[PDB]
RNA sequence: GCUAAACCUAGCCCCAAACCCACUCCACCUUACUACCAGACAACCUUAGCCAAACCAUUUACCCAAAUAAAGUAUAGGCGAUAGAAAUUGACUGGCGCAAUAGAUAUAGUACCGCAAGGGAAAGAUGAAAAAUUAUAACCAAGCAUAAUAUAGCAAGGACUAACCCCUAUACCUUCUGCAUAAUGAAUUAACUAGAAAUAACUUUGCAAGGAGAGCCAAAGCUAAGACCCCCGAAACCAGACGA
RNA sequence: CCGAGCCUGGUGAUAGCUGGUUGUCCAAGAUAGAAUCUUAGUUCAACUUUAAAUUUGCCCACAGAACCAAAUCCCCUU
RNA sequence: ACUGAACUCCUCACACCCAAUUGGACCAAUCUAUCACCCUAUAGAAGAACUAAUGUUAGUAUAAGUAACAUGAAAACAUUCU
RNA sequence: UCUCUUACUUUUAACCAGUGAAAUUGACCUGCCCGUGAAGAGGCGGGCAUAACACAGCAAGACGAGAAGACCCUAUGGAGCU
């Protein structure tokens, strides 16, 4: 196996000069060997991606999936170690930077088909990974305006070179 | 190896098989060319040119009676009693430049080989050597190591 | 992935062992010792392979003759089957007849 | 290569255990046809063209060629200043450090092949030095060989050895065709 | 392949040859072994050709480092910050001459 | 486990290469890089520019006030490029002002001042200096060499070549390296 | 298992590095990559001939455009320049069409004059003087 | 044929070839004509003499018989009164 | 960054040498592993067939008492395929082996399958200390995730300022007269998995009317070496056991 | 899975039949026929390949090749 | 008249486009001999190289989060009801 | 049964939650017409069409999947029976 996500919450950074930006806090948490499919954890983790911690906890509190309950427990644990061990001031000043799911170690079990046949079943296990970053949830990327589409077109009508000449 | 068939599969028929035509080595008729080959006697030729060359290079002593032992020790003839060699035959080649008196004992000798030894003034005699005795005379030391 | 992730343990060799240092000695024992021994009598190995080469069929025929009597049963059977297979292969199969 | 006996042997399909039965019917299943699970295609199966038995690599060069190689090796040592004729191999102490300092002062190689005439009559002094030295190897003359002379940078021969080698290596040039092996008497051969 | 590799336009380093030609090769580093059969042509190059090459190119500094090595090599450094590492493993002295002259002529 | 050493060694050199393109090492001065001999580098500088520099004057065209003070601090735990730098800079202004005002006689003075201030500017002088091995021979405190320090060092070599060869050969150098820009 | 291959990785990467810009499983799976990399290298080898042909076609198209801007046709310009003993090729003729239009107008005028002199000679049919631009400098 | 026997690991002769053909030491093979003792009352005397001749073999047939016999049958044989002693060698043979 | 990936040691192979193994107690041929009752029974018979003979029907090498040589000779034989003498001769403690898909099937004849005879596996990896579980280990297959997608087409190539657009281009292997073929095979990754030797010839040494360390060849030969002959697959046939 | 059980062994049965047959690079190279329980194959020839020795090889001109069309054979020059 | 090839010319370089088969020049790794010592050399060896056998074993995909599977109701969780 | 089919219930179904197979799969960025071609084309030529992407339904095609055609022919391949 590989367990590198839990060693990330142990990087000590050099002390900061008094004229630099404050450097937001990063908190890495994860739960391993969850009796769930990674392909359903994906939808839960893509839903809570980029959200505030409180907004994420609301959506997970009212979602209907077993994975939503597990990810709520993991998010609450991560918030607790954020303001317990990584010196985050306000427990609401956090957002979900990264939220993904990985395959776990699974088990193979026979599934008796008819005739004399068999299928091999997978007892699926997954991982859930979360990085919390101190700060307000970052402003979403606004949609492209007609002015931005036109400026891109005219840049390209003006970037054209005479091809295959001197 | 090729593409298919007995060639590529490595299963082509034996040597002499011609596809079913009666083969050449079968459709020629039998004739007794080699009927009693293993019992036919063989005599290694010693020419008078060879004998003179051996004498002149000093590999055979002319002042002593020359026999098959002196001709296998001087290494002028190689005799194989197992290949049915029955000794040495003296042949007429080089009778015209033979100048040497010798007491030679062979197993077969031509009239012109005898004559040349006798014009120079020597004696030629032809003796029979049983195959076992021929082995004994050509290689006398391994017999003495058998010690019978 | 089928490659080592680390270097293998180092393979130190003594080129000056007693065995390496005295390889080849007495290999001219006949021509330098009045032909009383032969280097084929210097060879040490199986009793059916001292001073004789052979191919596989010849080697199998030779071992069954010198030591097939004092030979374990399963390994003798296997030798008999091996001689049978090699007879069929060398006498009937191939590209050159 | 002439004294080599390779001992690597694999099992063929016939000699791996089991594998008698046909695993699954030739026809009917959507699988590849197999007659035995010990076929060379199968994990744990026999080896198709592997090493077989103990295998001898024995052959014989002609003895005139082998003696010629001895002569050539002696000639190249003389021609490249790696030959040192000595009166006798007697050392005043019987000390390896003496022998190594001697070779270093005389600018010999890092390896010396010292050759006496007879194993029985070998000076005790050299038999004491050449029993701890690894690169300084003492051999009787009967043991001289091209491989040893090419492994050793230098070759220290004696004068009795020189006469012995000259006699044994020139008899080959003034020698007949055998007529039986030279272990059996002959008139003029020891 | 072109669609599979980088590309560029024809150029020179600092308008080279407009006012004066400047040789773009700065340094040539040569690692050679004293006892290695791979470094035979490199030993022969250091014994017979490197001194005349230095005399013909005074603007190039040639360092020769005789150290235990399996692959002898030539590191060519250029005025524009470029490094070109080429093996001279098991090459004859004529091929090392040709390679070294080619690095002297390239930018 | 497969037998052998060569593929494992090749794989270790491949692993070392990727670790470098992953966590790239900090940029370091060529002087610390191994194969380096300062006197030979100075002589080769002069010879590849094809000018007969005086070596002591060149060596002082590469010694900045920051090296002096930093090596004094390292001594706690000689002559700068300033005089040569100001001579080189002043000749650069005068020589390029003359070149541009005899080539382009109808240009106003403001236009020739601004052209002289582009060819004697931080970007051009730093580009020319870096591509002619002036950074590699510049003795300073910080690396990469700050652009003002590089400009000072470059015009100090024009000051040196002025003092060593004369206002015609230096003027040909200015032409060949600042007009070409 | 004596003598196994220990460098197969480097063999697979020697093939695979030329596939990393392909799409799908053929950019990483060797059994499909090789089939597509041989094809990318054959296409490269034949695209040399195709590059030469297409570049000549482009030059002819641009020369046709510029000649029609001067009221001339491409066969007229090319043939009458050869008759004027001007051996400029189509690459530089397209280049002059793009970057030196006054030179190209001069060349189109020269070809127009050569064509008019050819027409005058054909109608005259006798022994009028050859025509000033229709004279041929001879080399021995 | 048998390229390696099972008792001595050696090549075997085809005794059919031995009972039908004669090898001269020069490398030539001699045979009788097929049908030389058959239906002679229908054969004319010229044809009968043609059948009574001892004839040589092809290059192909010679190589085939040399492969079907072992090296014992190619040795030189110094028989007492061999009628083929003259033919055991070639004279004045160019290429 | 998940799944993973790496790893040297269990042990094994071929030889040499050497003559191998059976009473703690108790139980065990009955339905073995059962303290304890009127019986008695008793061992010895040429293998055959596949296969080769291009079918097949006589026939078709199978250690039998140290090497070699005589000799693939005499002999035998649908005188075919093939088979094949004798007299006589004189004869220890290593590894250019394997290292977990290898080497024993073996961690074990266990699990598991079969009424039974019988068939028959898989796999393990820290460190000096785990009475140091420590975070500096990470980098590498396919598969995924980080990070869905944008006219058009064997998915590339020529290019290009520009990922696409433009132009050009009928996957591969086998098989065949001829395959883009809508003929075969292939999801993909990792490992495993297929050319064995004679007769001669030729080349290069040695010696040379002789060559070879007995035997054999020799009207320039003889001695030595080098260099050439695959893998999987039936339906069957026969022998002996095990099953109502 | 009984037109003759199953298991082990002989057994690596045999297969003129299908399938498969693993690094790089250069070079020469396309098949008149005859036998054959043979025509799904083989053997000989032809063609092809390599290495040696020697002298002609292709193209071709007059003259020339039977009585009851186009062309060829032969063939010195070249 | 022009366009139009790998034909021909031009600048430079040339052993560098047939199946089966046949000739040659090189050669990855490994082991051994002697070297060499950030990975090589000269030779000797050999289980010496896989995009294909409905190949063998192991991993993971696609089909696919598809087919399919499951617990009578309320309640104090005592019980009761269908 | 049909003319001639309709209505309702239950199963299935679809949506939500949990669990989670199988055959198949060279790679696919996987359109229509006519023509062509190993003779029946998504992929070749000429034309036309064409932002992207789920869910449900259907069975005309992918000479769709399965089963190395059961028919016919061959093999100096088997076997049963007379
Ligand atoms: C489908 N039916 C009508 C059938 C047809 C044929 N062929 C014909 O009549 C001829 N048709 C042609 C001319 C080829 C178009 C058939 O040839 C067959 C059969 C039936 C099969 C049944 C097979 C079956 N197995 C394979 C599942 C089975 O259980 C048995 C059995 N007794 O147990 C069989 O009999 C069976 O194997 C069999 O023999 C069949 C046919 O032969
Ligand atoms: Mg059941
Ligand atoms: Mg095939
Ligand atoms: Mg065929
Ligand atoms: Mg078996
Ligand atoms: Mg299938
Ligand atoms: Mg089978
Ligand atoms: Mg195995
Ligand atoms: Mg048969
Ligand atoms: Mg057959
Ligand atoms: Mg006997
Ligand atoms: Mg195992
Ligand atoms: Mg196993
Ligand atoms: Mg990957
Ligand atoms: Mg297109
Ligand atoms: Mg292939
Ligand atoms: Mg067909
Ligand atoms: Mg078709
Ligand atoms: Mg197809
Ligand atoms: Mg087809
Ligand atoms: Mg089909
Ligand atoms: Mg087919
Ligand atoms: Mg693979
Ligand atoms: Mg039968
Ligand atoms: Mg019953
Ligand atoms: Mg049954
Ligand atoms: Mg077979
Ligand atoms: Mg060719
Ligand atoms: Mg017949
Ligand atoms: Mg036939
Ligand atoms: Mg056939
Ligand atoms: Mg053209
Ligand atoms: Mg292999
Ligand atoms: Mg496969
Ligand atoms: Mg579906
Ligand atoms: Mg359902
Ligand atoms: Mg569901
Ligand atoms: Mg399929
Ligand atoms: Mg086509
Ligand atoms: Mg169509
Ligand atoms: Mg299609
Ligand atoms: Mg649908
Ligand atoms: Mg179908
Ligand atoms: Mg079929
Ligand atoms: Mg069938
Ligand atoms: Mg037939
Ligand atoms: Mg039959
Ligand atoms: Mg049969």
């Amino acid at each position: 196996i590989s367990r590198k996500w839990e060693k990330k919450n142990k990087i000590v950074y050099p002390p900061q000069l008094p004229g630099e930006p404050r450097r937001p806090a990063e908190i890495y948490h994860c739960r391993r060997q969850i009796k769930y499919s990674k392909d359903k954890m994906w939808y839960l983790a893509k839903l809570i991606r980029g959200m505030s911690i409180d907004q994420a906890l609301a959506q997970l509190e009212f979602n209907d999936k077993k994975g939503a309950k597990i990810i709520k427990e993991v998010l609450l644990e991560a918030q607790d170690m954020a303001v317990r061990d990584h010196n985050v001031e306000f427990r609401s000043n956090l957002y979900i930077a990264e939220s993904t799911s990985g395959r776990g170690q699974c088990l193979k079990r026979i599934r008796y088909h008819g005739r004399g046949r068999f299928g091999i079943m997978e007892k699926v296990y997954c991982h859930y990974f979360v990085k919390l970053v101190e700060g307000p949830p970052p402003p979403p990327e606004p949609p492209k305006t007609a002015v931005a589409h036109a400026k891109e077109y005219i840049q390209q009508l003006r970037s054209r070179t005479i091809v295959h000449t001197l | 190896r090729g593409h298919k068939g007995e060639r590529q599969r490595g299963t082509r028929p034996r040597l002499g098989f011609e596809g079913g035509q009666t083969p050449f080595y079968i459709r020629i008729p039998k004739y007794g060319f080699n009927e009693g080959h293993s019992f036919r006697r063989q005599y290694k030729p010693l020419s008078l040119n060879r004998l003179q060359y051996l004498i002149d290079l000093g590999r055979v002593d002319p002042s002593q009676p020359i026999d098959l032992t002196q001709l296998v020790n001087g290494r002028g003839v190689t005799i194989q009693p197992l290949k049915r060699d029955y000794g040495v035959q003296l042949v007429e080649e080089g009778a015209d430049t033979f100048t040497a008196k010798v007491n030679i004992e062979v197993q077969l000798a031509s009239e012109l080989a005898i004559a040349a030894i006798e014009k120079n003034g020597g004696v030629v005699t032809t003796a029979f050597y049983d195959p076992r005795s021929l082995d004994i005379v050509c290689k006398p030391v391994p017999f003495f190591l058998r010690g019978q | 992935i089928g490659i080592r992730l680390t270097l293998p343990p180092p393979k130190v060799v003594d080129r000056w062992n007693e065995k390496r240092a005295m390889f080849g000695v007495y290999d001219n024992i006949g021509i330098l010792g009045n032909f009383e021994k032969h280097p084929k009598e210097l060879i040490r190995g199986p009793i059916w392979l001292r001073g004789w080469k052979g191919n596989e069929l010849q080697r199998c025929i030779r071992k069954r003759k010198m030591v097939g009597s004092r030979m374990f049963a399963d390994d003798l059977h296997n030798l008999n089957k091996r001689i049978r297979y090699l007879y069929k292969h060398f006498n009937r199969h191939g590209k050159f007849r | 290569n002439f004294k080599r006996i390779s001992y690597a042997k694999t099992k063929t399909r016939a000699e791996v255990r089991g594998g008698g039965r046909k695993p699954w019917p030739q026809k009917g299943t959507g699988r590849a046809r197999h007659g035995s699970i010990r076929s060379p295609l199968w994990r744990g199966g026999g080896v198709a063209h592997g090493p077989r038995g103990p295998t001898s690599y024995y052959y014989m060069l002609p003895m005139k060629v082998r003696a010629l190689g001895l002569k050539v090796a002696l000639t190249v040592k003389l021609a490249q200043d790696d030959l040192h004729i000595m009166d006798s191999l007697e050392l005043p102490t019987g000390d390896p450090q003496y022998l190594t300092e001697l070779a270093h002062y005389r600018r010999w190689g890092d390896s010396v092949l010292l050759v006496d005439l007879t194993h029985e009559e070998m000076p005790q002094s050299i038999v004491e030095a050449t029993s701890r030295l690894k690169t300084f190897n003492l051999i009787p003359a009967v043991g001289l060989n091209v491989h040893s002379m090419l492994k050793h940078q230098t070759l220290v021969l004696t004068l009795p050895t020189v006469a012995f080698l000259e006699d044994k290596l020139l008899w080959q040039d003034s020698r007949y065709r055998p007529l039986y092996p030279f272990s059996l008497p002959y008139s003029d051969f020891p | 392949t072109a669609r599979g590799t980088p590309s560029r336009f024809l150029a020179s380093v600092l308008h080279n040859g407009l006012g004066r030609y400047v040789q773009q090769l700065q340094r040539l580093s040569f690692s050679v072994s004293r006892d290695g059969a791979s470094s035979r042509g490199a030993r022969e190059f250091v014994e017979r050709e490197v001194i005349d090459f230095a005399r013909r190119n005074p603007g190039v500094v040639i360092y020769v480092n005789s150290r235990p090595c399996c692959v002898p090599r030539v590191v060519a450094e250029y005025l524009n910050g470029a490094v070109r590492e080429e093996s001279i493993h098991c090459k004859s002295v004529e091929e090392i001459s040709t390679l070294v002259q080619k690095l002297a002529d390239q930018s | 486990v497969k037998k052998g050493f060569r593929a494992a060694f090749r794989f270790q050199k491949e692993l070392e290469r990727q670790r470098l393109l992953r966590c790239p090492p900090p940029p370091v001065r060529r002087s610390e890089k191994p194969n380096w001999d300062y006197h030979a580098e100075i002589q080769a500088f002069g010879h590849r520019l094809q000018e007969n520099f005086s070596l002591d004057l060149l060596k002082t065209a590469f010694v900045n006030s920051c090296y002096i003070k930093s090596e004094e601090a390292k001594r706690q735990q000689l002559k700068s490029n300033q005089e040569l730098s100001e001579q080189g800079t002043s000749f650069s202004q005068t020589c390029l002002t003359q070149f541009l005002e005899d080539e382009y006689p109808d240009m106003p003075t403001e236009g020739i001042k601004n052209l002289v201030d582009f060819l004697t500017g931080e970007e051009v002088v730093c580009h020319v200096a870096r591509n002619l091995a002036v950074e590699q021979l510049t003795l300073s405190e910080e690396f990469p060499v700050p652009p003002a320090v590089l400009q000072q060092t470059f015009f100090a070599v024009i000051g040196a070549l002025l003092q060593s060869s004369g206002p015609e050969r230096t003027a040909l150098f200015i032409r060949d390296f600042l007009i070409t820009q | 298992l004596r003598n196994r291959v220990t460098d197969r990785y480097f063999r697979i990467q020697e093939v695979l590095k030329h596939a990393r810009h392909f799409r799908g499983r053929k950019n990483r799976c060797y059994r499909l990559a090789v089939r597509t990399v041989i094809r990318a290298f054959v296409k490269c080898t034949k695209a040399r001939y195709l590059k030469k042909k297409n570049m000549r076609t482009l030059w002819i198209n641009r020369i046709t455009a510029a000649s029609q801007e001067h009221g001339l046709k491409y066969p007229a310009l090319i043939g009458n320049l050869v008759k004027c003993q001007v051996e400029l090729n189509r690459k530089v003729l397209a280049d002059l069409a793009i970057y030196e239009p006054k030179t190209f107008k001069s060349l189109a005028a020269l070809a127009s004059r050569r064509r008019h002199e050819g027409f005058a000679a054909a109608l005259g049919d006798g022994k009028e003087p050859e025509g000033i631009f229709s004279r041929v400098v001879q080399y021995h | 044929l048998t390229y390696f026997s099972a008792r001595k690991g050696k090549r075997k002769t085809v005794k059919a070839v031995i009972d039908r053909f004669l090898r001269l030491h020069c490398g030539l093979w001699v045979r009788r004509k097929a049908g030389y003792k058959k239906k002679l009352w229908k054969k004319t005397p010229a044809r009968k003499k043609r059948l009574r001749e001892f004839v040589f073999c092809n290059k192909t047939q010679s190589k085939l018989l040399d492969k079907m016999t072992t090296s014992f049958w190619k040795r030189r044989n110094w028989y007492v009164d061999d009628p083929y002693q003259k033919y055991h060698d070639r004279t004045n043979l160019k290429v």
